[PDB]
């Protein structure tokens, strides 16, 4: 049993304590520390009633200023800004979870590798060479002394899956995405000073535009397109769910119904739990909680001149990062070293 | 139908009367049987057409397209 | 411009899938529709006076029909009579205008001999005997109207006279269809798949034929093995040169079942001179419409093969 | 000067009265008559305060039942259903503007050619053969006896100049788009039954996604490049404004500087008040009431292998449709026939 | 077992098919027949995948264009806008849940007798002197003779059970109220034309005022305060949930904390199921769902001058309405004659 912690208690944070206390039973994990910012009985609060994911119901949340009672778990909990004045090794501390945002440096999340922890998950795309991992991809390929491991972000954490398959079944010279993306919180609400102009804007009333690399963080993760896909992103006025559009450019020529074959038969042979298939006429709001890390929707699915393709795939960026958050988090506590 | 409905069974009944009587294999009862065929093939003109016998959309968009049940702008 | 396209067989005019699958390729736009048995000459109670099919050449003003089409090359909106069809009566004609696309399709589209010099493009479409039968089981089964078995009495009767009337026609068309009962699968009802064979023309330019792997020497190809895991009893393909009533043809031939996607884009990636400016065009033009009859046999392959060919001669024409 | 006519005092019939009222003194048409399914005292209420476009200011709009004062200058306005029964040569009715988007057809729109008016333009793209243009690519190329003549959808109205210039500098082999649109009225407030099942669904709440032949028009008004253009639409909830994501495959090759360069360009010699060149980081309420058809957002422009470009243009498909519409309005009244 | 059927598939006939099918057990109703403007493919989609509700989990929903299949239960479907030609004699209904919104009148909503049903009950405040009833108020006052019977509007359905605890401990002469409420479906989503002008403005960018007579209703339910009790309501662009503010003038001098123990101790012995008591600092999301059909927020009573005081009341508009009319229905189920 690995005793894991959670840096930051966030939208990242309270889907990870939730989705911990709904895959209780089949766990190598205990979550014994967190700290927000917060006192401790405001985030339990926070945790019980989410208003994404409505009132919890399986166990009861209740706190005083020291502890968290989860369905009678007790969970410590601690305010601290600075990571290096920690009680990682006083609590017995394997995996932290880096979930605030901030410490995306390798010298940044190494401060708690100093105070006393013994490794490091990251939920960020970090600066600096850091070991990216996906589930689905290549989190069988991760070294387990390499403690400081990055999952990258949500729109590269749905992408890569469909670009795995389309890789493998069709081979790929170029691709670009454009991702019509939920607002997340670093947006100001009203207009705003932000280090950023384009995300300084109000976030209900605006389609802003951002410039993101996380495309090229499949490059990382699938070393041989590195250099090869590149994409923007949209915010828009929805809170929870996005989608992501994705144009390929692929060698091997097809049809649209034969890329949706591929990725049908990739649902439940090799990317099953990771990549759904729907042939249904949903909207948005129907993948709000959805398990799987990208739905791919098949109505919309074109290819022009055979040898250029668009997909474009439903992801939630709270619930199933979470979960492939939590699952990244179990496959290494199945080969801790 | 009714009309065509009568008119098959009544051109049938012609059917089995002509091509008995004055003879089974001429131009005139072979026009008989090419007659009862036309009336069988508007038979099968009238199904197809009532198989495609929308329930609402296009009738209440048929005749009132703007109201919200079926306004696209297709843009 | 106007091109015209000659459409030849008896299953109804305006009733079969090949106008549909020619919608779905050219669009009702571009092409217009012509029916021709409005130019009947008396109606079904002069024929029962006369004692003569709809199928006489004495039975349509094939003049009139004739100055019509002339005048369609030349632009102005034609004024074509129409057969009512419940009365067997005539309706007083209705003023029609000139598209891009004019189709001719009935009994006799091609039995003149003028309007045989004047059509770009002409098609037969053959029916053996059997498949007749099973589809007018279907016909008379999912109607309920309890007409069947005498209605096999009434096949070999309008058989004589159209072999004499029809079935010369086929000596002057392009491309000609049969459809047969298939030799690959026996234990079904006669007319659950079908074995058909597109025995298509050389000679008039523009036209090209679609060869399998060579053009002119017979190869029957099966496309399963390696690459296609095939259901029961997937497909057989043929393919031969022959010479059909003196003429220099090309048969290319299929039979089977369609049973998923990748046997359908399978073959398409073999044939040749399909002329597509589109990779697996045939295959999406087959799945644009799941619901239509035969799109999972070899029929549904051949029409929108022989539609593909008419947007070539379309381009042929129109440079 | 040209007695003209508005059928469907709708979002863009109001944006193009509101147009005309302030672009009067240039103008050779004078707005004689409107139609709605509503009173004639509702709608000068509408077209007054704009819940989008804030109180009008510059003229006085008042009301009775049978005409409308908007300035001191007089309107007719009628209420009829059936285009049939309407007194358009007793008013003497040289053009019709249809806004209803009802009457796609030719064989609908040509009901007002029968019940006495001249001529028509109907702002939708029309099913079947209409002669469509485009202000900005093909205003040229009308024949003044196509008295039956269609604008396009706003999405290609946006999207043709920016591919009309990009054909011509470099020449297109295939290309995508996808707009993120801004939701329109036909979409259900709640979820209410509805003729397609993806507008359906709620508006306010959800990305919705549909499917658009827009892109397809675009072969339509440039036509060596039809069945090479094609697309799909995101609604989100934004109500006003939108923007067109373009992914074309060039085959001259070339970097990101050098289109925005040409667009620049073309912005200044013959795109001129089409086309708006913006090296600025706004976001999508900036462009509320806008005067060109396309922005251009020059931030996000990039090219992957030198044959790959993604342009993303800025469209406010309320006002600068109906400022399109207008104009062309205009210049078939200069070339009245 | 009584027949049930359901004239309008819309949000309240969506929400009461729900609820039925999450109270099977316990029903001597069983729903028989809907009927709504659409065909019965699309309303299954609509009702399995509501974006307010999430996907529905519990039983499995199909149809074809005749009946609809949920959960194995069959119940048929028809589609007609004129209710003189339905079957209701050809299918048994003693009960039809008028729920149009359009046959508020006696003469609209008797045409369903006529037609060949036994009761009719109008989910609506209906014109004329229809017999009006509250679930939890003046429920059992029914005579079972009344076959044409109205629940009131959500507002007064939510409002009338505080006002009835308030006037039995307290005693009132006047009373204001305030709600601020979800918009609703009448609403045009843009600025389109309507027949009220303040509803035909934009749903999601506005708050609304409007004025109802849904405060008098209570003047209906509860006899000795009529024309003593008036209020407006305030739309805003929150889509499921909404909170009632109410300004009584008692008589009975008393301070805020013995109203919130009235109204406590009225939650466990009376008004038990109807109102929940929560000294919570919930907000408004957190009543998606709930089942009473008002939560008393506790932290906001207030007391002025000892004889003027103010409540505010959580309620859902969509959910608890619809238990409410399923309640009433089942009741007088209970009391068929
Ligand atoms: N928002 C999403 O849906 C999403 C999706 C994928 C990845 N991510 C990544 O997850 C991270 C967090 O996302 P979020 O939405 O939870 O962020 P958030 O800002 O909503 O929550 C972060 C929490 O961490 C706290 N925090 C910040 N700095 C801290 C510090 N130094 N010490 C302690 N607590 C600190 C914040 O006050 C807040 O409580 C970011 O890297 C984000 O890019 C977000
Ligand atoms: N919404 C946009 O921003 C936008 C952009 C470009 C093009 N368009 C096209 O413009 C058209 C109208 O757009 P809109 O937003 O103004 O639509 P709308 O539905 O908001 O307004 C249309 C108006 O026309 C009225 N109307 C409908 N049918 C009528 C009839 N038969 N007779 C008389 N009045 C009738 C409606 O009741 C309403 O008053 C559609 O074709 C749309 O696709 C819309
Ligand atoms: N919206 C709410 O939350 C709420 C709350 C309490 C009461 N109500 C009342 O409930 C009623 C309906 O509310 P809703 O939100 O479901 O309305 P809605 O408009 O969202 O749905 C009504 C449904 O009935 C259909 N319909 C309308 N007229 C019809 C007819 N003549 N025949 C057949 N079908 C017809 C509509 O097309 C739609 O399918 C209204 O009286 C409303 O005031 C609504």
């Amino acid at each position: 049993m690995v005793r894991v912690a959670i840096n930051g208690f966030g939208r990242i944070g309270r889907n990870f304590m939730r989705c911990w206390l709904q895959r209780k039973a089949n766990s190598k994990l205990e979550i014994v520390g967190i700290n927000d910012t917060s006192d401790p009985r405001t985030n339990a609060h926070l945790l019980k009633y989410d208003s994404m994911l409505g009132i919890f119901q399986d166990a009861e949340i209740t706190a005083d200023d020291d502890c968290i009672y989860a369905g009678g778990h007790a969970v410590k909990c601690v305010s601290d800004r600075n990571p290096e004045n920690l009680p990682w090794s006083a609590w017995g501390i394997d995996l932290v979870i880096e979930a605030t945002g901030v410490f995306t440096s390798r010298e940044g999340a190494s401060k708690h590798l100093s105070a006393g922890a013994k490794k490091v998950l990251i939920t960020a795309p970090g600066k600096g060479n850091i070991p990216t991992y996906v589930v689905g991809v290549n989190h069988h390929t991760y070294d387990p002394s390499e403690d400081i491991v990055s999952n990258a972000s949500c729109t590269t954490n749905c992408l890569a899956p469909i670009v795995k398959v389309l890789h493998e079944a069709f081979g790929i010279q170029q691709g670009m995405m454009t991702t019509t993306h939920s607002y997340t919180g670093d947006q100001r609400l009203l207009d705003a000073s932000h280090r950023d102009l384009r995300r300084a804007r109000a976030a209900a009333m605006n389609i802003v535009p951002t410039s993101t690399g996380a495309a090229k963080a499949v490059g990382l993760v699938i070393p041989e397109l590195q250099g090869k896909l590149n994409g923007i992103a949209l915010r828009v006025p929805t809170p929870n769910v996005s989608v992501v559009d994705f144009v390929a450019q692929v060698e091997k020529p097809t049809i649209a119904e034969q890329v949706n074959q591929v990725i049908k038969e990739a649902s439940e042979t090799t990317m099953k739990g990771i990549i759904h298939y729907s042939e249904l006429e949903l909207v948005s709001s129907d993948y709000r909680g959805h398990n799987a890390s990208s739905i791919l929707d098949a109505s919309l699915t074109m290819v022009l001149g055979g040898n250029l393709v668009k997909v474009v795939a439903w992801y939630d960026n709270e619930w199933g990062y979470s979960q492939r958050v939590l699952d990244l988090a179990e496959h290494m506590a199945a080969h801790w070293a | 139908m009714s009309n065509l409905e009568k008119q098959i069974e009544q051109a049938r009944e012609e059917a089995h009367k002509i091509c008995d009587t004055e003879g089974a294999t001429s131009g005139q009862c072979a026009a008989a049987w090419d007659a009862l065929e036309e009336l069988q093939a508007e038979a099968a003109h009238q199904r197809a057409e009532q198989q495609d016998h929308k329930t609402s959309f296009q009738q209440y968009c048929d005749d009132n397209p703007d109201a919200a049940e079926c306004r696209i702008y297709d843009d | 411009r106007v091109v015209l396209i000659g459409v030849a067989g008896d299953s109804g005019c305006g009733k079969s899938t090949f106008l549909r699958r020619l919608a779905d390729l050219f669009g009702e736009d571009f092409m217009t529709v012509i029916c021709l048995d409005d130019y009947h000459s008396l109606d079904r109670k002069q024929r029962k006076e006369m004692g003569i099919t709809a199928l006489d050449p004495r039975a349509n003003n094939f003049d009139l029909m004739y100055e019509q089409i002339k005048a369609l090359k030349n632009g102005e909106s034609i004024m074509k009579p129409i057969y009512n069809h419940e009365t067997g009566t005539i309706d007083p004609p209705e003023k029609v205008d000139p598209n891009h696309v004019i189709v001719i399709e009935g009994l006799h589209p091609l039995y003149d001999e003028r309007v045989r010099s004047l059509i770009d493009f002409s098609v037969y479409l053959d029916i053996s005997d059997d498949v007749k039968i099973a589809w007018k089981i279907k016909r008379d089964m999912a109607e309920r109207g309890h007409s069947y078995e005498d209605v096999i009495a009434s096949i070999n009767a309008r058989r004589p006279d159209f072999m004499a009337y029809i079935d010369p026609q086929k000596q002057y068309a392009d491309v000609v269809l049969q459809i047969l009962p298939s030799q690959l699968a026996k234990e079904e009802k006669v007319g659950n798949i079908l074995r058909v064979r597109m025995l298509q023309r050389e000679g008039i330019p523009g036209f090209e034929p679609v060869y399998l792997f060579d053009e002119g020497s017979t190869i029957t190809w099966i496309p399963c093995g390696r690459k296609l895991t095939c259901s029961y009893p997937g497909i057989r393909l043929s393919y031969g040169p022959d010479e059909y009533y003196g003429h220099p043809v090309s048969v290319l031939e299929v039979d089977g079942r369609f049973e998923k996607l990748d046997e359908l884009i399978y073959i398409e990636s073999h044939l040749s001179n399909t002329s597509t400016k589109h990779y697996g065009e045939v295959t999406e033009l087959l799945l644009k419409h799941r619901d239509y009859p035969g799109s999972d046999n070899g029929s549904g392959l051949f029409q929108v093969l022989t539609g593909l060919k008419m947007r070539a001669t379309y381009e042929r024409l129109t440079s």
